[PDB]
């Protein structure tokens, strides 16, 4: 498997390399080879952390690497062909980042997120500054304490090096904010401790959970505005889907009281509700993979009531005022382009020409993950407001759930001056519905 | 003596085997292009009494292929001597805007596709040049330059296919010279660049290139887009379980043989056995020709010499249901890319100006979000596709239009409403009713006012007209009670033009059908042209039925059904080809056999077979799927193929029942004889029960408000009540013939009917349920009803027969009372 | 060992693998005294055993299986050890691991200490707690004082309850005990002392990384 920590795979990669094409000059060489391998150790531990790390989990394997080296030997090997030293400025630098964001390492990267972030880090490193006897690989810890380079110019000096690494690594050698291990370990230590403590009727229990349901979900009431029409269909579905899940949980309640009824479907559902596993049959809206019925049924119950809110507001036109809950609906990027047409009707631009700014349409309900402020300058939201207008800033995006999975949301903040906009793509900031 | 082109851009030899005199007569042909192109390369401006002349005087790829190695020149000697990169850019954009100029009129056959691929060409030689002048770049040999695909030509070069030489990022690849026909460029956009530039990579590392990402992103297109650009003919595989080990191995012996390019559709269904085998294949050869780039390769126990220029593609569309996972030792043997977004806008731009619309910006940067808006907007249904595929069919419909419109008339034409009425032809068909209103009103938001209407073939409505009344079917023109149907046959008619390849869909009891029969008599009526039709069922036969097999010890390819039907289409032999020619799918999605059809449903329209062998869908050929949902179906599924939604209302229920009527009056029973008389007699008599409300339409609408054993279906119901009053009809048939003296008058006919109407609503619309729904329903009909029932007060409906005479009987009087023999108490029987 | 199975599918493990590891660990004991002979052999088997049991085991448990090696090690404290395989100011959660790690005598003084320790109060905030840990808990050896640390990162600070584990392993077994592992597995070396003919090699891979390879790596090594 790819080893734990950064100095593990990077031993593993001097230890892969052998030492007759490492080590054949220029001198320049060795020290890319190591900053490539520091490099890789990153990513190769960036995936242990998703979704900060990534938003999606790529694979990075050996071959990744072995290409990765083999361009670097193509571009070295043809930049001074014959000479016993390149200048730190006459590497081609841009030329090795560009075939590492767009292909090696890129290759498989797909939301242009990562990809942007992917570039982020690849600018960081490959520079001529990487040369310089005071350049700092990272940062060490919060304890304003740095990761300097190693200034030898050779894997006789580089391996020492990496061998001398402390033994308290955290995540801030990656970039992210050291609190992956605050959930991971402390998951796998109860694991830990589970293994060697393991090393040394239906009816009833679906009619237990399925009492109180009805006192939990409450029931929901029912021109060419551009808002009015996407809102009458949403809570459609939601009316729809409330008393198709209603009479199934009833009708299961009605065959654990023990009238009959016990068909195949019911069967199957009562089968499925006593395991606590979510109904396939009832994945009419995005939810995060494996769900619990009881994280379903307070969803539910909140989506009932926001919808019934919005019926009874809209009723009273005036969607424009009435608040939202950007991934509380079923389909948000319909709300957000019935917005876009709505605000193209009102005054009456074309659709294409508009674009969002966002500050603190009122949506509430969205939370920054990897990030704070309180006056549109992110530091590494009760309230928020949305507008469309025609034709030291982050591209940040939103997503529906809290696993990263679904890009539904983009958008543009402001950070503030001592912040690297750089840094804001290593820390994996986003922002959470 | 020559070659005969299939698009009509011929090629002669310059000395009148074979792969080495086209080499030889198209590298010539390039030299004497480019000397040629050069004198535009440096002409200040161009005239076009002299770039016509020159753009006729060559092939569409060679013509291109030299405009190319013109540009590079010109930027690379800009760039070693921002003066002299401005007077390119300037040359360029002259070229560019002469072309556009000459594209607005109209041009014999065989050049206006040349014109469209130069347009194409130029527009990316400035979007490279403008870059390259923006970021500025002093030295010769910099990697912004150095990244792009750029073309030298030495004439020094004795040999004739060597002097032409394709240099890319740390790259040296030689072109073909294979003839690769005029086919059509694509947009060169930053993904397609991505793919040029990790593929040539991989191509010079002796490796393969794995695009994947969603279905329908260019994977297949880009491969044999660059392999085009390489002069490389491409190959394309309709993998699937049928490729056994074998047949690869055969495969890779052939690709090795002639040295092409080997683009695979989907390594998702090969099974993990010959996915594994072929791993070990793939490796053996590529570490066989990495050795002879520093030779022979054992192919299926076999050494067999191996050509440089061979290698090994693999498209993918990992993340759906109907694919399967690949070994690690697989993948690390191929250099993959991720694909999702390509950037539409850009392609919308160079396709609108290679058409030569007055506001090609506009337009692409109009339609392009209108697409995005649309997708975020409407209703997530099961075969909504809005990806590049829709923007491709609508950016064709509108060139279609536009020279429609050209036709029917010239340079002050509005293109706004062509874009309108392009889609409404491609994109309005596939809606669901209650996504009509967003659909249009977005069209509002995105091109106000264009205000458009649709025109009509009114010859075809006609004929359908006169179909329609030959086959008691009722019929209308839009808003009358035949009006929906015959409205959705034309929006069939149009969208069969465009998509070769097209799917019906909707519930049961909608109509597919007749509306497809009825569309291809109408069509056969109106150009008088045999429309015949072969109607397959997917899934009542296997799938190695459907498709044929390969024996394992020989050659001997046994055809399948589908297989069949087309070995004989192409084959024709009885003048087929000369007929319009239908192949019509009806049963349900299953990806197995449906994704096998996924080479054949999309541009480039071939599939394979494990032997090798090739079939093309002729031009005239349609393919057809008649299904009720698409609940098992990948977005490839939807995304090859048009789509017509029949909803559930686009029969009435009097549609239904003057149809009934129709037949009843028309056919008799045993083909105004005596059987027609008393049919017709018997539909005057319930004609005011068969319309409107009536009786029949609310019994028939009380029905779904009662428990079911299985699923209540109007159709099924229907024809069951058609089915028992046909044998009313018989039985009267049966008194009249009992009677050779005294025949069924009116005033009997109408008390038999009227009750056996009623008796048969009740029963058949409630023929499988409980005894209380049974009775609920005779309560509603007694609620209903105008004939007289029977005044039991407690009686059901039910619970009586009706007599010959016309008169309500109880059953009590049909269960006698009996003593079986004590020989056969419980006996069988 | 063989109730390692318990865990994993890919846990099964012979009598011939402790027959060999012990003949190995005999035969090519480091070393000439007989009590000399027989403390070698007492860490050597240890020793062996960990490292040809992990090598082919995933990473996740490699300090699992490691600890109950120092199970055995043990004078005795099973009486409070078995207490956090039992049960499984500050946070709820840290309270009630405290409040039910309160049950032992040991830390019964708990309820007081970490009300008067102000200092442990900072150190719940530390990076690094396991390197630096205080003692709220009559003579104490290194090894129950290690339990004790683990019993007390349990009860606060479980997100670093591996990190501390690891001392544990070192507080009986040896700090270079685990230090073998963090390093590319020689298979040269393994190959031509553990594989005799007619074992076979099995070289499992987590999906995303193949090892062939590596061994045709060592074909190309061994020129064989
Ligand atoms: N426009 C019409 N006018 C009158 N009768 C019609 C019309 N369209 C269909 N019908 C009748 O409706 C019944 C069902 O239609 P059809 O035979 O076309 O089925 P279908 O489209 O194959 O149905 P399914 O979707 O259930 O597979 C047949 O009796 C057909 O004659
Ligand atoms: N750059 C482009 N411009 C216009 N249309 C394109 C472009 N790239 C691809 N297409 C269209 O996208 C479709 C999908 O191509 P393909 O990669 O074969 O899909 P798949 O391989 O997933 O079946 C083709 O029909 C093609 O016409």
């Amino acid at each position: 498997e790819p080893p734990p920590g950064v100095k593990a795979n990077m031993l593993r990669t001097f230890s892969s390399i052998p030492v007759s094409r490492i080590c054949k000059s220029p001198n320049e060489r060795a020290r890319l080879y190591f900053l490539l391998a520091w490099f890789h150790a990153i990513i190769q531990e960036r995936l242990r952390y998703a979704p900060l790390g990534w938003s999606k989990k790529y694979e990075f394997g050996e071959s990744d690497l072995r290409s990765a080296c083999d361009t670097v030997d193509t571009w070295l090997d043809d930049t001074a062909k014959g000479r016993q030293n390149i200048s730190p400025d006459k590497i081609p630098w841009s030329a090795l980042k560009t075939l590492m964001a767009q292909s090696i390492y890129g290759g498989r990267v797909d939301n242009e997120f990562d990809q942007r972030l992917l570039n982020t880090f690849l600018e960081r490193l490959f520079t001529t500054r990487s040369f310089d006897s005071e350049f700092k690989l990272a940062c060490k810890v919060d304890g304003h304490k740095d990761i300097q380079m190693p200034d030898g110019i050779r894997r006789e000096e580089f391996v020492q090096w990496v061998e001398l690494l402390p033994d308290t690594q955290t995540p801030s050698w990656l970039g992210l904010p050291n609190n992956a291990e605050r959930v991971l370990l402390t998951t796998q230590g109860v694991d830990m401790i589970s293994k060697m403590l393991k090393m040394q009727t239906l009816h009833t229990t679906a009619s237990n959970w399925l009492h109180l349901i009805p006192q939990t979900l409450s029931h929901l009431k029912r021109i060419k505005d551009p808002l009015f029409r996407f809102f009458e269909r949403e809570v459609k579905m939601g009316a729809k889907l409330l008393q198709d899940v209603r009479q199934d949980l009833a009708d299961v309640v009605q065959v654990c009281e023990g009238k009959k009824k016990q068909t195949n479907y019911l069967r199957t559902l009562i089968n499925e509700l006593v395991k606590g596993i979510l109904p396939r049959s009832w994945s009419h809206y995005t939810v995060p993979a494996g769900m619990t019925v009881i994280q379903w049924v307070s969803d539910f119950s909140e989506r009932i009531k926001q919808l019934q809110n919005i019926s009874l507001a809209a009723a009273s036109k005036e969607l424009k005022n009435i608040h939202v809950c950007l991934g509380g609906l079923f389909v948000p990027e319909a709300y957000i382009t019935a917005t876009r047409q709505y605000v193209a009707q009102a005054n009456s631009w074309s659709l294409e020409e508009l674009c969002l700014e966002v500050n603190v349409f009122g949506v509430t309900g969205l939370k920054l993950q990897g990030a704070t402020c309180n006056n549109n300058k992110l530091s590494l939201l009760p309230l928020t407001q949305l507008r469309w207008v025609k034709q030291s800033v982050v591209t940040l995006p939103v997503y529906l759930n809290f696993t990263r999975a679904d890009l539904i949301f983009t958008v543009d903040f402001e950070i503030a001056t001592k912040e690297d906009p750089r840094s804001f793509y290593e820390r994996g900031v986003a922002v959470l519905c | 003596l020559g070659i005969s082109s299939r698009e009509g851009e011929e090629v002669m030899f310059k000395t009148p085997l074979v792969e080495k005199e086209m080499r030889v007569t198209l590298a010539k042909l390039l030299a004497e292009s480019v000397t040629e192109v050069e004198i535009f390369g440096k002409a200040t401006s161009i005239d076009p009494n002299t770039y016509i002349t020159w753009i006729d005087k060559y092939q569409a790829q060679l013509v291109v292929l030299s405009a190319q190695i013109a540009w590079s020149e010109n930027v690379e000697t800009a760039l070693s001597s921002a003066a002299p990169l401005h007077s390119v850019l300037s040359n360029v954009e002259v070229t560019l805007n002469v072309l556009a100029d000459s594209v607005l009129m109209e041009q014999p056959p065989l050049r206006r596709r040349k014109l469209e691929h130069l347009i194409t060409e130029l527009v990316h030689q400035r979007d490279v040049t403008r870059s390259l002048i923006k970021s500025k770049i002093d030295n010769a040999k910099s990697f912004e330059w150095l990244s792009q695909m750029r073309f030298y030509f030495d004439p020094k070069q004795t040999d004739v296919l060597q002097q032409l030489s394709i240099q890319m990022a740390n790259a040296k690849f030689n072109y073909g010279f294979e003839y690769l026909g005029v086919q059509d460029k694509l947009v060169q956009t930053p993904l397609t660049d991505r793919c040029y530039l990790t593929m040539t990579q991989a191509l010079e590392a002796r490796l393969g290139g794995s695009p994947f990402g969603p279905a329908g992103t260019g994977k297949t297109e880009s491969v044999k887009a660059l392999g085009h650009q390489l002069g490389r003919f491409v190959l394309v595989f309709n993998c699937d379980e049928t490729f056994d080990f074998q047949a690869m191995g055969r495969i890779f012996v052939g690709l090795c043989q002639v040295g092409a390019w080997g683009c695979f559709d989907e390594f998702n269904r090969l099974e993990e056995r010959m996915l594994s085998a072929v791993s070990q294949q793939v490796q053996c050869i590529q570490e066989a020709l990495r050795e002879h780039s520093n030779i022979t390769c054992e192919l299926l126990n076999k050494q067999v010499k191996v050509s440089p220029d061979m290698a090994i593609f693999i498209t993918m569309n990992p993340g759906y249901a109907g694919r399967s996972n690949l070994p690690d030792n697989l993948k690390k043997l191929f250099r993959s890319l991720a694909m999702t977004k390509p950037d539409r806008q850009l392609i919308a731009q160079v396709m609108l100006y290679s058409q030569g619309f007055r506001t090609a910006e506009v337009l692409a940067n109009k339609i392009v979000p209108f697409f995005k808006l649309c997708d975020e907007q409407l209703s997530s249904q099961s075969h909504y596709d809005f990806g590049l595929r829709a923007l491709k069919s609508v950016l064709v419909s509108a060139g279609n239009v536009k020279r429609e419109r050209i036709q029917k008339i010239a340079e002050n034409l509005p293109e706004q409403e062509i874009l309108i009425q392009s889609v409404c032809e491609t994109m309005v068909p596939k809606l669901v009713a209650e996504d009509i209103p967003l659909l249009f009103s977005l069209l509002s938001d995105v091109f106000p006012g264009v205000q458009y209407h649709r025109g009509e073939m009114t010859a075809l409505r006609e004929e359908l007209k006169k179909v329609c009344q030959e086959m008691y079917l009722t019929y209308g023109d839009g808003e009358e009670v035949g009006g929906m149907w015959v409205e959705k046959v034309l929006q069939l008619y149009q969208i069969t033009q465009i998509n070769h390849g097209l799917m019906m869909v909707g519930p049961s009891g909608s109509g597919k059908s007749m509306a497809w029969r009825v569309l291809l008599k109408a069509l056969e009526r109106l150009e008088g042209v045999e429309g015949v039709a072969h109607i397959i069922d997917p899934k009542a036969i296997s799938k190695d039925h459907l498709y044929g097999t390969l024996d394992p010890n020989t050659r001997e390819w046994t055809d399948g059904l589908f297989t069949h039907v087309l070995r004989k289409i192409i084959d024709s032999v009885r003048g087929e080809l000369q007929k319009r020619q239908w192949i019509v799918f009806d049963g349900d999605v299953d990806p197995e056999w449906v994704e096998n059809l996924n080479s054949v449903l999309d541009d480039n329209k071939l599939l394979t077979l494990p032997n090798g062998e090739r079939l093309s869908l002729p031009p005239n050929v349609r393919i057809m799927f008649e299904v009720q949902d698409l609940k098992y179906a990948t977005l490839a599924t939807v995304s090859r193929c048009g789509m017509v939604w029949f909803s559930e209302d686009v029969l009435s229920t009097d549609m239904i029942f003057n149809n009934f009527l129709a037949r009843l009056r028309s056919i008799p029973l045993d083909e105004a004889s005596p059987m027609l008389q008393i049919q017709r007699d018997a539909a005057t008599i319930m004609q005011p029960y068969f319309t409107s409300n009536g009786l029949v339409t609310k019994a028939l609408e009380h029905a779904f408000q009662l428990e079911h054993i299985m699923d209540l279906t109007r159709l099924r119901c229907l024809g069951s009540l058609f089915s028992m009053l046909h044998q009313a009809c018989r039985n009267v048939a049966q008194y009249n013939a009992n009677h050779p003296d005294f025949p069924m008058q009116i005033e009997q006919l109408e008390r038999y009917i009227q009750r056996y109407l009623v008796y048969a609503i009740l029963w058949s619309l409630s023929g499988d349920s409980r005894l209380k729904m049974r009775a609920e329903l005779g309560e509603y009909i007694r609620r209903i009803t105008t004939v007289p029932l029977p005044t039991a007060p407690n009686i059901p409906i039910i619970d009586y027969e009706v007599s010959i005479s016309g008169e309500w009987s109880p059953w009590q009087a049909k269960v006698p009372q009996i003593e079986v023999e004590t020989h056969k108490v419980a006996a069988p029987d | 060992m063989e109730s390692l199975k318990q865990i994993h599918f890919l846990y099964q493990y012979s009598l011939q693998f402790f027959l060999d590891i012990y003949h190995n660990v005999l035969y090519e004991n480091p070393n000439t005294d007989h009590t000399q002979r027989l403390s070698i052999i007492t860490k050597d088997l240890f020793q062996v055993a960990f490292n040809r049991v992990a090598r082919g085991m995933l990473h996740q448990d490699h300090i699992t299986f490691a600890m109950l090696l120092a199970r055995i090690k043990l004078p005795t404290y099973d009486a409070e050890f078995q207490h956090f395989l039992r049960g499984n100011g500050l946070t709820v959660e840290q309270a009630e691991a405290v409040v039910r790690l309160s049950c032992l005598p040991a830390f019964k003084d708990l309820i007081a200490k970490v009300q008067a320790d102000e200092q442990f109060g900072i150190w719940l905030d530390s990076s690094s707690p396991e390197q630096t840990v205080p003692y709220l808990w009559t003579p104490a050896t290194p090894i129950g004082q290690a339990i004790h640390r683990l019993l007390l990162i349990q009860a606060f600070r479980p997100d670093r309850l591996l990190a501390m584990a690891h001392m544990f392993v070192s507080t009986n077994l040896g700090e270079s005990f685990m230090s073998i592992m963090e390093q590319p597995l020689d298979l040269t070396h393994i190959v031509g002392t553990e594989v005799k003919p007619n074992t076979p090699v099995l070289m499992c891979s987590v999906p995303g990384y193949d090892a062939s390879g590596h061994v045709e790596d060592l074909a190309a090594e061994q020129n064989t």
